């Protein structure tokens, strides 16, 4: 008996293009597929319609692209739930599901000429308008400049249509204007929850002529390190020669947002050659602080202040360095990309994240699995090692503690953590499993990546899977399906992947197959895999010198800025003096902060795997549908869950 | 000379903080997908490091942020004119020029000037140019302070210059500062005003009187801005709560029967999604079921095809005599489930029609001549009394419900609503029972024909304001009340709305059960009917205008639901009365602030420390310098700073620093003490605390190495390492105990001291054609004959306001003819002026003397200023002299008549 | 004597405008000082001057031209800088949205007092205003703001029963707004059908752009492929 099915994505975005997934399975000749996406429950309107014929050649697999229009007819408000009906109909047979919807259309991006403003000033800024798939869009933007108090100042309209995505505007700061922290907000017209924001102070003030930087020895402080908090104090002219002067250096403790000075940690040093050095001692510290136990102080951070005044007075520079985490350990680890779902009997693979206490990435730290011989892994660029053990098959909750091994450390100092998995639910104690699996290397666009397929299941029954299928999940959507053949007797299975710029900053793949069960009834299995890709920009954009003379400029002079980049790129520029940034390196823009934003709309909520096959399709953000009834929970939240 | 002359030196003055905002493309043709683009830019004047930003779009490649650009701009030998970000009017201030060699094994002899600025007091003038000549050693840098008094407020411009001796190389700096009036900013909260026109307004229209701020302490000649704040207070109506989706679960029926049976299995299942969709509750009951619901009620449909006659009317059975009530019924449930699945036109309309035709008499009433066997399932309609109201009404209400999809098929229609309208407005006030009064009330409700008496009766009907009853079934009421609430949403009687849904939730009805059809579907539609017609917030529609007795146009704010939390603001320079007025629905706040300068006692200055500075002759020339310092808290300061620069030509005694550096709780730097006497002449005396209870105090002898004519006064600054802000600056002189440039100043304005007194003379007396000669100049502005109406006395100055008699030449300045203008003099020129009041004078003068604007604009008495007492006319008759008189009648006559010659 | 009489040379005069009268016969080592004209000033230190040498005069120092400040931005311009030495010009754009006021190019000259300045003064740009949001019959945009400017955006709505046609959102350009959307009543006449059902779009009511679809037990008439479009004129032009 033939079973169609159809797969979309979790979440469906307005002004977006989705794609819809239809699959044949065990039927002979042309089949001929009608699909219509209507508005739920009022079917009021046909959001889109497509058709599209199944043919033997092509391996019964087909696709619908749609668009749900813009228009937004089914109203915003009270903020969700938005839901459609989905229907496909194949050669007279119906299959249908109800998805939600989001109204989100895009991403804004805001960028300032600086970050941090005069009274009676002007600020510059840009607004890029794109879509989910990152490219630049013509739409209607509401845009509102926000006081300290978090009162809108300022509401206008705008459209970016024939502004290439680049939406230049500007605000005039009155002279008499409340200082602190102004907020600039936007969201596109018809998505009004998904607001994008950046900040900018404002503040009376003159540019410094240098910098300060003050640096610990230490990323961390160890709290049982007899030899106390060592800063170096660092002062160079912007226009990089080195200062002499006088250095006023305190130390303070933060816990949460209260922060308690250390009045005693005040000393005086002078700044030669550019340099001074300062310690806080450890006695200072702990008498600074009511409770008598140091053990108290891990979790929380020090902070450094550096005041640095010229020998001539003319200009003092005061300088920052917080958030330097009081620790046990100099490492953590991390199981946020490992599954929280195992398949009895078959191997397990954790994706242990080893960091820093600032956050950044281990390079070279040995890990290994506790209760289990050897298993030692090292840790790549990213911090990342792979581990796998062996799993018996049974229902059994597994515990897993994973501890660094580095060398030169006390196993006092090493770090330590544990992660509880579920085993995944067959269906009617079928014991049937497909198990994923990827070399984890540092994956970049224009090199191939291996995905292996492994199954686990009654011999018996085992004849009856010739493929599967996977869906590529990505920036929220399918990007590639496909299948992969598997003939009986064959355990294991390999899929060679060309990755491309398309799979920045990471995809999802999501494989099933599925049979006739023991029971008579449908039988589908199902299991995902989470890969990181680096981070860069989709394409190139390049600025150095022309001149290439090799010797410093003089004030007033002329010179050739060289800009290379994508044919028919629209480029916008702004030149920044430092000092500015000696003030303020707050909310600037970059490309990660890019890649940020896109990997937080993420439809996907966890790395892997499922309670089922209905949890393995949703929790990579994904809807299954099939005539025989097997399908996914409807999904309650658009937020990922946590 | 060897040295490169101020005048060819053009400074750098460009120093923006950001530059370069430009939009650019990759237009040139690409070799591989690449395309390069070749800039010219001009790099502005600062000597820094510039971060250059870019960032991309593409249509095919998308946005991409490159990495940071660096380029750094420099200079061997340059300024640092270190500015403050602003300066107060009239206060003497110290400023840094700090100049920079950074060859390595190149001294430089450099002159360095201040220049001339008639907004700034300085050592520098028109007459005498501020230079001085320093060495700076390789790799070092060199303090040059300027000492400074700000005169007029705004953007002012202060420039350096310095060229090197014997080398073509020079630079110049060219920098604004901000300058600011005396007095702290204050804002003052003129009036606040609660905006609600219907509830604080007559006639829908609300006015507001604002006062003028009382600015009593206002500085003189200080602008003012009043700032008028508009903004909306959005208010969200509450709802109650939908009926939950679970307590549904219930209504979900599979239709069997029976032309009765299949109605009353349909009824709950049509009305259940009908309230789901409603109320979108779809999703806690689960969003696949809703498909199922949809087919039972096809089922139900196409079943009770099977019971439909050829006259298309409906009975229990084909045999049975058809009814009126279950044929109007079926055109209730079936119109109210047209939206859910297909129904045919032909059979609703159908109905429609043969109710109409058929058992409509000629005064509009329905009747009744085959009853349902059920009679459970008509609910209150089972109730012998008022049957003819009753039944027309929910007849009728079921033609309003079948109205917009029958209108061109049944002609017959719209007549039959309107007759059986006016049977239930004409027997309406008769009605002693409840459910009728209810149920007509809401079929009249439908049609507009409910109002007056009518209005009236219903509400006073319902017992405690909340339901109505009558003795018997509860369902009944229920029912009876559901009907009411869809009169009152009909009505759009908001207010009688709440107590009466909340009573119905209170009973905890939900359908389902023997007999139960009508208080289902009623009390199910009417919730539903509420959800809809429920406003979710009040209705927020404001017109605001203010009307300004300074523009001539009112400026009109609309203040809507959507922007209401949006700040608008309307600022006017002027301290003047206004009127707001606030028209439409909504609730808003008006709040009007005046920001001013307030003189302020006790002055702003020095309130975190104490300064005392002394300079005095010690026992080749030197002198003692003391500095006496107390801080202000109520603990000793922490770490502190004495920032000190010497006299033109002063040194510090290095013995005496020595034995300071040496002092405990106090610091010298290695690299002060290691410098030679010269040129440094600025010092820095870091201390460990300053006492806050006893002045703090050091001295040292300071040598004068090098001799000037004039002497610039030196200063000393007192800050906490912490806040730069909180300082105290005294300097000091030997000329001058106060250090202070000398000034004269009148009311709130101040100039520079300069040589410019009235010359007396003469003795040996003058000629008719000397006065022709000296006014005809084209120097001379102005040329007045005038009277002494009152002498006063200033601080600085003598003033004496003139009622000027006659124009003999009129300057920029316009007198008019008898106006007055306050002609001033320095107390230093008493002697050469002999003036008496009610005198006359002819004078005239330079327009370089005037000082100020109107209002109390000056005319200063200087050098060059011509006054001349003029002889009353008794007087002028007389002898000694006739001569004079006749000669000023002479100079008179040619100038206004003649006049002067190109 | 040996040398000669020698013109000017370019952008220099003689220090001693009598020179020339004096008509002196000059000797081998005899000098003659110029002065730089206006709007330049001498390349090295010291004196700018001529030595005569057996083969011919030999020129001591230069003048070369004097430079002037360097050039502010202007807001929401863009500056087109030729250079910054004497005669040299500035052209000022502006961009998108605004349009230039005062004048469009500046040139570095000599000033007054002799100070090297660049004339005329720097031009301003303003924005391009749109003002006046039209009016349209039986509906209200909402704006509440003026003057709009390039890239402002209003959105129609039409109350009560009216269906607005057209696009709801207007574009201000070019001080120029786009074309507004009509708002009128419009009713359909209820789709009649022999031998079929319906399949969707069965509302009760027909006003604007609503959608139906047939599905018909055999033997049904017309062709092909059936579905259907309310239209303007409650006209319905396609395939009944
Ligand atoms: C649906 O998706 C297919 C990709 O393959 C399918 O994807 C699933 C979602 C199911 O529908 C399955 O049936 C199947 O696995 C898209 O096919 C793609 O066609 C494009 C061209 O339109 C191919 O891109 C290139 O085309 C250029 C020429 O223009 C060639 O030079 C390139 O070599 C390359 O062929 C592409 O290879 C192909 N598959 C991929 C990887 O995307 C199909 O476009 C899509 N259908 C619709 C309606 O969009
Ligand atoms: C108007 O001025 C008042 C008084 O100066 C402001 O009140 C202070 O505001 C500052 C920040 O500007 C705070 O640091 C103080 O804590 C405030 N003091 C008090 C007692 O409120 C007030 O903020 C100003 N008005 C506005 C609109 O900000
Ligand atoms: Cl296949
Ligand atoms: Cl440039
Ligand atoms: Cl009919
Ligand atoms: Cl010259
Ligand atoms: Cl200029
Ligand atoms: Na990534
Ligand atoms: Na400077």
């Amino acid at each position: 008996s033939p079973m169609y099915s159809i797969i979309t994505p979790n979440i469906l975005r307005l002004e977006s293009e989705e794609t819809m997934v239809l699959e044949a399975h065990d039927a002979q000749g042309d089949v001929p597929v009608t699909v219509t996406v209507h508005d739920f429950p009022g079917k009021k309107l046909v959001l889109s319609s497509e058709k599209t014929v199944l043919t033997p050649a092509t391996n019964h697999m087909g696709n619908v692209t749609f668009t749900i229009p813009a228009n937004r007819e089914f109203k915003s408000e009270k903020g969700r739930n938005k839901f459609v009906t989905v229907q496909a109909t194949f050669g007279t047979q119906v299959v249908e599901k109800v998805v939600l919807v989001s109204l989100q259309s895009g991403y804004l991006f805001i960028q300032t000429d600086k970050t941090i403003y005069t009274p009676g000033s002007t600020v510059l800024y840009r607004i890029f308008t794109v879509n989910h798939k990152l490219l630049p869009v013509g739409r209607t933007v509401m845009v509102n400049i926000e006081n300290p108090e978090g009162i809108p100042v300022k509401q206008d309209s705008l459209s970016s249509q024939n502004q290439l995505g680049v939406l230049p505007l500007s605000w005039d700061i009155p002279e008499l204007v409340n200082m602190g922290q102004w907020k600039i907000r936007a969201y596109y017209e018809n998505s009004p929850q998904q607001v994008f924001s950046t900040e900018f102070e404002v503040k009376e003030y003159v540019l410094p002529s240098f910098e300060v930087i003050v640096e610990p020895t230490e990323k961390f402080y160890y709290i049982y390190n007899e030899k106390g908090l060592e800063v170096t104090i660092t002062a160079r002219f912007l226009y990089g020669k080195k200062v002499e002067g006088t250095a006023f250096v305190i130390f303070g403790i933060q816990d949460g947002e209260q922060r308690i000075s250390l009045p005693e940690s005040l000393k005086r040093i002078p700044i030669e050659d550019g340099s001074g050095e300062v310690v806080l001692s450890r006695k200072v510290l702990l008498d600074g602080v009511q409770n008598p136990r140091a053990e108290d102080l891990v979790g929380k951070s020090l902070y450094v202040s550096a005041t640095v005044i010229l020998h001539s007075g003319s200009d003092m520079v005061q300088a920052e360095r917080s958030g330097i985490p009081i620790v046990t350990s100099p490492y953590q680890i991390h199981f946020t990309k490992t599954p929280k779902y195992f398949k009895p009997g078959m191997p397990f693979d954790l994706m242990v994240f080893v960091t820093n206490p600032d956050g950044s990435p281990a390079y070279r730290v040995p890990v290994a699995v506790q209760g289990e011989d050897t298993v030692q892994s090292l840790t790549q660029g990213d911090g990342v090692a792979k581990l796998s053990i062996n799993t018996h098959p049974s229902q059994k909750p597994l515990s897993i503690t994973v501890r660094t091994k580095k060398q030169e450390l006390s196993e006092a100092e090493q770090a330590t953590r544990t992660m509880q998995a579920l085993p995944y639910s067959t269906v009617g104690n079928s014991n049937n499993y497909l198990h994923l699996s990827v070399l984890r290397t540092e994956l970049r666009p224009g090199e191939t990546l291996n995905v292996n397929f492994l199954l686990r299941m009654d011999r018996a029954h085992e004849a009856k899977i010739r493929y599967y299928t996977y869906l590529i999940m990505n920036k929220g959507r399918l990007l590639k399906a496909g299948r992969q053949v598997r003939e009986p007797g064959q355990d294991l299975v390999v899929l060679p992947l060309s990755i491309t710029t398309d799979f920045i900053p990471s995809f999802r793949l999501v494989a099933y197959y599925t049979l006739i069960g023991a029971s008579g009834q449908r039988e589908v299995v199902a299991d995902s895999v989470w890969v990181d890709v680096k981070d860069s920009c989709v394409g190139s954009l390049v600025v150095k010198s022309g001149q290439s003379e090799d010797r410093q400029p003089v004030p007033g002079q002329q010179m050739t800025l060289k800009i290379e980049g994508d044919h028919g790129a629209r480029v916008v520029l702004v030149a920044v003096d430092k000092g500015v940034f000696v003030l303020n390196k707050k909310n600037k823009l970059t490309q990660s902060k890019i890649w940020d934003v896109v990997e937080k709309a993420d439809i996907g909520c966890t790395p892997g795997s499922g309670k089922d096959y209905a949890g393995v399709f949703s929790d990579a953000g994904l809807t299954f549908t099939s005539s025989s009834g097997q399908q996914t929970a409807q999904r309650a939240e658009l937020q990922c869950p946590q | 000379e060897d040295i490169i002359a101020e005048e060819n030196i053009v400074s750098r003055s460009e120093f923006p903080e950001s530059w370069l905002w430009n939009v650019e493309d990759l237009k040139e043709p690409p070799k591989n997908g690449i395309s390069t683009k070749l800039m010219n830019i001009f790099l502005k004047d600062s000597i820094t490091t510039w971060e250059i930003l870019a960032v991309s779009m593409s249509d095919k490649k998308g946005i991409c942020v490159a990495d940071p650009f660096e380029v750094t701009v420099m200079q061997d030998f340059f300024i640092d004119l270190r500015l403050p970000y602003s300066v107060v009017r009239n206060e003497q201030v110290e400023i840094r020029a700090v100049l920079y060699n950074y060859r390595q094994n190149q001294e430089l002899k450099v002159r360095v000037e201040l220049l001339h600025n008639p907004a700034f007091c300085s050592l520098a003038t028109t007459k005498r140019r501020h230079q001085q000549t320093v060495t700076i050693p390789p790799k070092s840098s060199l303090s040059v302070p300027y000492v400074i008094v700000p005169l007029k407020t705004g953007l002012q411009e202060v420039e350096v210059k310095a060229a090197v001796y014997h080398h073509f190389i020079s630079d110049g700096v060219r920098k604004s500062l901000k300058v600011v009036p005396e007095g702290i900013r204050m804002n003052k909260t003129v009036a606040v005003r609660t905006l609600d026109p219907e509830r604080l307004g007559r006639e829908g229209v609300q006015k507001e009187d604002i006062p003028p701020a009382d600015l009593s302490d206002q500085v003189p000649d200080t602008e003012s801005e009043t700032r008028i704040l508009l903004q909306g207070t959005p208010v969200a109506q509450m709802t109650e709560d939908a009926v939950d989706a679970e307590r549904l679960k219930h209504l979900i029926v599979t239709p069997s029967g029976c032309g009765e049976e299949n109605m009353i299995g349909m009824t709950p299942t049509v009305i259940a999604v009908h309230y789901l969709d409603e109320t979108e509750q779809w999703e806690k009951f689960g969003l696949e079921k809703r498909q199922g619901a949809l087919e039972l009620i096809k089922k139900g449909y196409t079943q009770q095809l099977a019971f439909r006659q050829p006259s298309s009317a409906f009975a229990a059975f084909v045999k049975r005599a058809p009814s009126t009530w279950l044929t109007a019924y079926v055109v209730k449930v079936f119109s109210l489930a047209v939206n859910l699945i297909a129904i045919d036109s032909q059979v609703l309309c159908g109905a429609v029609k043969w109710l109409i035709l058929e058992k409509q008499k000629p005064d509009g009433v329905f009747q009744e001549d085959a009853p349902v066997i059920h009679q459970e399932m008509i609910g209150g309609l089972r109730n012998n009394n008022e049957k003819d109201m009753a039944l027309t009404a929910f007849v009728l209400i079921s033609l309003q419900e079948a109205k917009d999809i029958c209108e061109e098929q049944v002609n017959s229609l719209p007549g039959s609503i309107t007759k059986a309208g006016d049977f239930l407005e004409a027997n309406y006030m008769n009605l002693q029972r409840s459910y009728t009064v209810a149920i007509a009330g809401y079929a009249l409700a439908q049609m507009g024909r409910l109002k007056g008496p009518l209005l009236n009766k219903f509400l006073t009907t319902a017992k405690d304001k909340n339901r109505w009853e009558d003795p018997g079934k509860q369902l009944y009421n229920v029912e009876a009340t559901s009907y009411a609430l869809l009169a009152l949403l009909q009505l759009k009687d908001f207010d009688f709305v709440p107590p009466v849904v909340r009573w119905l939730n209170e009973q905890r009805y939900y359908g389902g059960g023997y007999g139960s059809t009508q208080a289902t579907f009623m009390v199910f539609q009417a919730l539903a009917q509420y959800q809809k017609d429920a406003p979710d917030h009040q209705e927020l529609n404001l017109d605001v205008s203010l009307q300004l007795p300074s523009r001539s146009s009112k400026i009109t704010h609309r203040i809507h639901w959507e922007s209401a939390s949006l700040l608008r603001s309307e600022e006017t320079k002027e301290n003047e009365g206004f009127t707001v007025t606030a028209e439409g629905k909504g609730q808003g706040t008006l709040s009007v602030v005046t920001m001013y300068h307030a003189k302020a006692k006790d002055q702003l200055t020095c309130n975190k420390f104490d300064l005392k500075v002394t300079i005095k002759p010690a026992p080749k020339n030197t002198m003692i310098l003391e500095i006496c310092t107390r801080y202000r808290g109520d603990q000793d300061a922490t770490m502190s700073i004495l920032d000190i620069s010497m006299m033109t030509g002063f040194a510090p005694d290095t013995d005496d620093l020595k034995q300071l550096a040496n002092g405990v709780d106090r610091y010298i730097s290695k690299y002060e003490l290691d410098k030679a006497f010269s040129d440094r002449n600025t010092l820095i005396i870091y201390l460990d605390k300053v006492s806050h209870s006893e002045d703090d105090c050091l001295a040292f002898k300071v040598h004068q190495y090098f001799n000037v004519e004039l002497i610039q006064p030196g200063a000393v600054k007192v800050y906490a390492y912490y806040n730069l802000e909180e300082s105290c600056t005294r300097f000091y002189h030997p000329e001058k105990e106060d250090g202070k440039l000398n000034k004269l100043c009148r009311d709130e304005l101040c100039r520079c001291a300069e040589e410019n007194c009235f010359i007396q003379k003469s003795d040996d007396k003058v000629t008719l054609e000397e006065r022709l000669d000296k006014a005809c100049e084209p120097g001379v502005d102005y040329v007045y004959k005038t009277r002494l109406v009152k002498v006063q006395l200033s601080n600085d100055f003598d003033e004496y306001i003139m009622a000027i008699e006659q124009t003999i030449k009129s300057g920029s300045d316009e007198v008019q003819v008898g106006q007055q203008r306050t002609f001033i003099s320095p107390i230093k020129c008493r002697e050469a002026l002999k003036l008496e009041e009610k005198k006359h004078y002819l004078m005239w003068g330079l327009s370089s003397d005037f000082w100020g604007e109107k209002p109390n604009l000056s005319y200063i008495i200087g050098k060059d200023t011509w006054v001349e007492h003029w002889p009353e006319e008794d007087e002028c008759q007389d002898e000694e002299n006739q001569k004079q008189c006749q000669d000023l009648g002479a100079f008179t006559e040619s100038m206004v008549v003649f006049g002067c010659p190109n | 004597s040996c040398c000669t009489i020698p013109s000017r040379p370019i952008n220099m005069k003689f220090k001693n405008s009598v020179e020339t009268d004096a008509n002196a016969n000059y000797n081998i080592g005899d000098t003659i000082e110029y002065l730089c004209l206006p709007g330049y000033r001498k390349q090295k230190m010291g004196p700018i001057y001529a030595k005569c040498t057996g083969t011919g005069w030999t020129l001591f120092n230069q003048c070369i031209k004097r430079r002037c400040p360097s050039p502010r931005d202007i807001d929401n311009g863009h500056l087109d800088i030729g250079g910054v030495d004497f005669g040299s010009s500035i052209t000022y754009s502006c961009n998108s949205g605004y349009y230039l006021i005062g004048e469009y190019k500046s040139y570095c000259k000599l000033g007054s007092t002799g100070s090297m300045v660049w004339n005329p003064k720097a031009p301003i740009c303003e924005s391009v205003k749109c003002q006046l949001p039209p009016s349209i019959s039986n509906g209200r945009h909402n704006g509440y703001n003026d003057f709009y400017t390039d890239g402002s955006v209003v959105t129609y709505s039409c109350n009560s029963g009216y269906s607005l046609i057209g696009n709801s959102g207007v574009l201000c350009s070019g001080g120029e707004w786009s074309n507004p959307p009509t708002c009128q009543i419009v009713k359909c006449p209820h789709p009649t059908i022999l031998n079929g059902y319906l399949s969707s779009g069965f509302k009760r009511s027909y006003s604007y752009n609503d959608n139906v679809d047939f599905t018909c037990k055999y033997g049904y008439k017309l062709s092909g492929s059936s579905s259907s479009t309310c239209s303007p004129g409650n006209t319905w032009q396609p395939e009944l």
